[PDB]
């Protein structure tokens, strides 16, 4: 309970570092010191847990691994060089530990995610499809003049992700059509229409189906429950 | 119109098309009451918006087309919100405050302003209730049928 | 003390085979239910004319409609209370959320009718009273068995919906804290694109006014795009800023709707750095492809 | 207080009775009292009673007035093309927006303290008046997206708009 | 699964990419040539990364039957969506024209269109005195096609012919860029036509037909569950 309270206090203090002006240090201020103190506290907690349960015993919990990863990330983030950088992503993740307050919430999370392998496979397939389509489009529209959405790989990935999100994908398609000209316009238009159709009517549908399947009770469990009636 | 009617009729001569059209119409019949409930909620929020943002100064999306000057216009705007419109810009326009608008100390129909927290709560609640809850019920009915 | 209560009890329960379905639909609800539904629908139609210019407090027709609705609802509720009781009877008027909602609506309507203010200030008590009065069409959710069934089915999955909401709020809080820590005051720049350093963001400059996004009239031999002179200001985008946790949460909630998030992404990239686009992309993928998917899944599973 | 529109710079060089052609709320007394054009930065109401310097200062002021008039013509041309000028607000009229914009522009091109003003208002506050009067005009977002910023804005992030030593010019609405 | 040909083609693509990059080093081609499209199949080698993870407990026959049923369902739903798109495109063609008339300053000459000539912001209208929006004094409704405007700047937006109407209907079905289309239709045509057309299109295409695909995917997952459960 004390650890949970410390997590809550630390994250509340960290999120309360609102902007006040351009005449503030933001390098040795009170918030940085508080982050240092909470990182020290959590490092002491992790070391104590490792001592009590053993290094192998602590790492074998199969769930304290995320806690140790957060410990390492916060320890790295404590340095001024890495302060308020991408490594801060680790620090703000500590609120995940707060999920331990309610066993019902943890059970709901496990059930709504169900078999982690299936959801992980879906996510990996989605990321692979995004990467493949982004690379194909990048090689397709790298050389097109007066075009910015497909110059470099990051911009191509951003464009494909935008098309996946359906927000402004028509604008992307129109820009591509204007860039290619008229001879290649129908072909690239068909390509983009096919990609948008596949994305919207496949990826999101697979996400919904996987979520429902995780929520749907297992067939063996359903048969067992029917048997008890 | 006659040609359109015949083209609609041609759906009944294909087994797959007939089955899918029957699915659509029966799903509509089953979801009639859900649609009625959505319309009731939309009407309540339309009255609320007419009371609140009936005289808001035109903004990025608030114009002669999308505004809460009349109940019908409010209903149309609310319908368009949950069907692919930049509702956030609409809410921010409804979140206009002085010195951008000339406040009135007597009546709410001569202030040209909007309720900041009121607009935030109204739009967030409406979007959460409609675009995130009952449309999923429509999806479930579609899947069942 | 007891006489003529039975009169109301008998009255409030009156109801009523080639077209069997037609007979059942006719006898679906009580006569008092039909009267209340018709009165509520007429009141809704009357409110559909309650424009800010055509105020209800001044238009005689809307006043008469409100009088009729209030009188009839008062009579119906009084008769039901006299007949079936209020609390002691398990099936009295106050039995669930529906009875409480009806009592609240009746009290709001009676207060509005008795007061009838002449000047309603913005963000004032009278405006809130009118807004609460606007909740009148909710009675149809209680006066129809199908609507009550739908509401019950929807509220069945309330716990799961709340848990998904907690997960989404946790994600929003994490990303909002990240955005506040990394972008506090760094999203504001000079409205003049040419001016870069904040020390030079002063005076006035000519700005091009947007005309049409769907037109590409490129013929500009010696003309300049329409625009006019405005002062230079070092200001936030006014639609999303990370100056505080509340603003960050609101911006993330707007992004979750997938409406205009491209503008936020472009602003972040242009005003912070291309590295931070990973942040918004991760947030969109974890909330829009999952959280909304989680809501859809839990609602469908509950159904 | 009779009208005196400045036409000939070489006509003259009492002193508070020279209304400008466009910004008719300013006189030579109002201009030489504090304002200093960079080209001839010696006109501070002292050399007036002695320029050639006075003539050049008057001509530079008239050129400033001409440029302000041209920019106001551009602004009113932009506003005239706005179709929703009759419905953007109830408490605001396009004529009021034009008047307040003209006052703000004259303040921008002449940042001094206007005397003989029955109503005293901070001169920079006129900017807010425009924000409170002129309709929201959506700026172009092709070079860079402005988010939701209006075309005309006055205050910035964590910036104190009102400050000390405000010119506090005349008030007219 | 006949991976020899796939690996050989991947090696061929690698050869092509290598020789293309050698020519790039030779600076003969400035890299702006379309020859970079030769690298299109190279990212497909990522499939080779996941070849092992494409086998499950389900035998080949069960997976083939599941995929055949899913593909047949997807084909039927695609035919249904195409039918709906054709219906709405025909309705748009016969209920709307070309969104070209705009309110412009009355002193405008053909072949002299300027951004300053348009209203701020630019809107649509109708030459009819009682249909759609009417321009205020000083502005008149003009075709803006005899004025020399081209199709490229107008783009594919509108209901010019069957193809353009179908494309616009499909774009609106994704709930993208249709509200502005609705405003243009209201300005250029009677209000009731636009309201009925767009409301029906959103209710049917954007909600029902789109969720039919989700229903098909759910049925596919149900079939997967059945085949997984009945294997033993
Ligand atoms: C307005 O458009 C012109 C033409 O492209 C451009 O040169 C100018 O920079 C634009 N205005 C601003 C403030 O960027
Ligand atoms: C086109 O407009 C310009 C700008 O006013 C004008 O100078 C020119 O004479 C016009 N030409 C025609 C043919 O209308
Ligand atoms: C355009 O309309 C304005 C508005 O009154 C009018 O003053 C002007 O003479 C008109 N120009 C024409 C008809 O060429």
């Amino acid at each position: 309970m004390f650890i949970l309270s410390m997590v809550t206090v630390d994250v509340i203090v960290a999120a309360s570092n609102y902007y006040k002006g351009e005449n503030f240090r933001r390098q040795y201020d009170e918030f940085y010191l508080a982050e240092v103190a909470f990182t020290v506290l959590f490092d002491l907690e992790a070391l104590l847990k490792i001592w009590c349960l053993g290094f192998t015993g602590y790492i074998s919990s199969s769930l304290h691994k995320f806690e140790l990863l957060l410990v390492i990330g916060t320890t790295l983030h404590v340095y001024p060089d890495l302060y308020h950088s991408q490594f801060t992503y680790f620090q703000v993740l500590r609120v995940v530990r707060l999920i331990k307050i309610s066993p019902a919430l943890e059970d709901f999370v496990y059930k709504i995610f169900g078999p982690g392998k299936k959801l992980g496979s879906l996510v990996v397939f989605t990321a692979s499809l995004l990467i493949v389509m982004s690379a194909i489009s990048l090689q397709m529209f790298c050389f097109v003049e007066e075009l910015d959405r497909f110059t470099t790989f990051p911009r191509a990935f951003m464009s494909m992700f935008q098309i996946l999100t359906q927000e402004g994908w028509v604008d992307v398609m129109d820009q591509t059509l204007n860039a290619v000209g008229h001879m290649w316009a129908p072909l690239v238009a068909i390509y983009f229409i096919l990609y948008h159709l596949f994305a919207t009517l496949i990826l999101l549908s697979l996400f919904v189906a996987v979520i429902l399947d995780n929520l749907e009770l297992d067939e063996d469990l359903k048969k067992l429950k029917q048997l008890k009636q | 119109c006659v040609i359109v009617f015949r083209f609609f009729s041609i759906c009944g001569k294909h087994v797959t098309l007939k089955m899918l059209l029957l699915t659509v119409v029966v799903s509509m019949y089953k979801s009639f009451f859900i649609i009625v409930g959505m319309f009731l909620l939309l009407l309540c929020y339309a009255f609320a918006g007419v009371v609140l943002f009936g005289t808001v100064k035109y903004g990025e999306n608030i114009n002669r087309h999308a505004n809460f000057s009349s109940a019908g216009k409010a209903i149309t705007v609310l319908f368009r919100i949950v069907t692919g419109e930049d509702w956030n810009k609409i809410m921010h326009d409804c979140m206009v405050q002085p010195p951008f608008c000339t406040p009135d100390e007597f009546t709410y129909w001569a202030t040209d302003c909007g309720n900041y927290a009121g607009a935030l709560m109204y739009f967030c609640s409406f979007y959460v209730i409609i675009a995130y809850i009952m449309l999923n019920l429509l999806v479930a009915i579609i899947v069942e049928n | 003390e007891h006489r003529f209560r039975n009169f109301c009890r008998v009255v409030v329960r009156a109801r009523f085979t080639k077209y069997h379905q037609l007979y059942d639909l006719l006898g679906l609800v009580t006569y008092l239910d039909w009267v209340m539904i018709t009165v509520t629908i007429c009141s809704c139609i009357s409110m559909m004319f309650e424009s800010p210019f055509r105020r209800v407090m001044h238009a005689p027709t809307l006043q008469i409609a409100e009088y009729v609705f209030v009188i009839f609802m008062s009579i119906e509720l009084n008769l039901k209370i006299m007949a079936d009781g209020l609390f002691f009877t398990p099936t009295a008027v106050i039995r669930d959320f529906g009875g409480v909602m009806d009592i609240f609506i009746y009290l709001v309507s009676l207060i509005f009718l008795c007061w009838m203010p002449q000047n309603v200030p913005a963000e004032s008590g009278a405006q809130l009273l009118m807004v609460l009065r606007c909740l009148r069409p909710l009675r149809i959710f209680k006066l129809v068995p199908q609507m009550r069934k739908v509401v019950r089915e929807l509220f069945s999955g309330f716990k799961e919906i709340f848990l998904v909401s907690i997960l989404l709020l946790t994600l929003m809080l994490v990303f909002a804290s990240f955005g506040v820590q990394l972008f506090a005051g760094k999203l504001a720049k000079c409205n003049d694109p040419n001016i870069i350093r904040r020390e030079d963001c002063n005076g006035i400059f000519r700005i091009n006014v947007s005309v049409s996004k769907n037109l590409n009239l490129k013929l500009r031999p010696g003309e300049k795009k329409p625009g006019f002179w405005v002062p230079r200001v070092w200001a936030n985008p006014r639609n999303f800023n990370f100056d505080n946790v509340g603003n960050a949460m609101l911006a993330l909630f707007e992004v979750l709707s997938l409406k205009g998030w491209v503008e936020v992404r472009d602003v972040i990239i242009h005003r912070v750095g291309p590295i931070h686009g990973i942040y918004i992309h991760v947030f969109v993928f974890l909330g829009c492809m999952i959280g909304l998917t989680l809501f859809v899944g839990v609602v469908i599973a509950n159904f | 207080g009779q009208c005196f529109t400045v036409e000939s710079a070489d006509a003259v060089c009492n002193l508070s009775d020279f209304y400008l052609s466009f910004c008719n709320s300013y006189t030579l007394w109002e201009l030489f009292s504090g304002l200093s054009s960079p080209s001839t930065l010696n006109c501070s109401l002292d050399v007036v009673l002695t320029m050639t310097t006075c003539r050049q200062c008057i001509e530079a002021y008239q050129d400033y007035d001409h440029h302000a008039q041209e920019k106001y013509e551009e602004f009113e041309s932009v506003l005239h093309k706005y179709l929703q000028s009759d419905e953007y607000s109830v408490k605001s009229c396009p004529e009021d927006c034009k008047i307040v914009y003209k006052a703000w522009l004259c303040s921008q091109y002449f940042e001094v303290t206007q005397f003989n003003c029955r109503k005293t208002i901070p001169c920079k506050q006129y900017c807010l008046e425009v924000q409170t009067r002129c309709p929201f005009i959506l700026p172009d977002n092709d070079e860079v997206i402005y988010g939701g910023l209006s075309s005309f804005i006055c205050t910035g992030l964590y910036e104190t708009f009102l400050t000390n030593d405000e010119p506090e010019c005349c008030d007219i609405r | 699964d006949r991976w020899c040909v796939f690996d050989g083609f991947m090696v061929f693509c690698l050869w092509v990419s290598l020789v293309l990059q050698v020519f790039e080093i030779a600076d003969i081609v400035d890299q702006m040539s379309p020859w970079g499209m030769l690298r299109i199949p190279r990212p497909l080698i990522m499939i080779r990364a996941f070849r092992i993870y494409f086998r499950f407990e389900l035998p080949r026959t069960r997976i083939t039957n599941i995929l055949k049923r899913s593909g047949e369902q997807i084909w039927s739903v695609s035919i249904f969506l195409l039918f709906f798109l054709l219906l709405y495109g025909i309705l748009g063609v016969q209920m709307f024209g070309t969104f070209t008339y705009h309110c412009v300053v009355n002193d405008t000459k053909p072949g002299n269109v300027t951004w300053n000539s348009l209203a701020i912001p630019d809107t649509h209208c109708s030459p009819e005195l009682e249909e759609g929006y009417q321009c205020p004094p000083g502005f008149k409704c003009m075709d803006l096609e005899d004025l020399g405007l081209s199709r490229q700047e107008l783009g594919y937006s509108g209901f010019n012919e069957i193809g353009t109407s179908i494309f616009t209907v499909y774009e609106a079905s994704s709930q993208e860029g249709w509200v502005f289309l609705m405003y243009r239709a209201i300005d250029s045509f009677p209000r009731w036509r636009s309201y009925f057309y767009f409301i029906t299109l959103i209710f049917f295409l954007a909600w029902l037909v789109k969720n039919v695909f989700i229903a098909v995917i759910i049925e596919t997952f149900a079939e997967i569950r059945v085949q997984f459960q009945q294997m033993w």
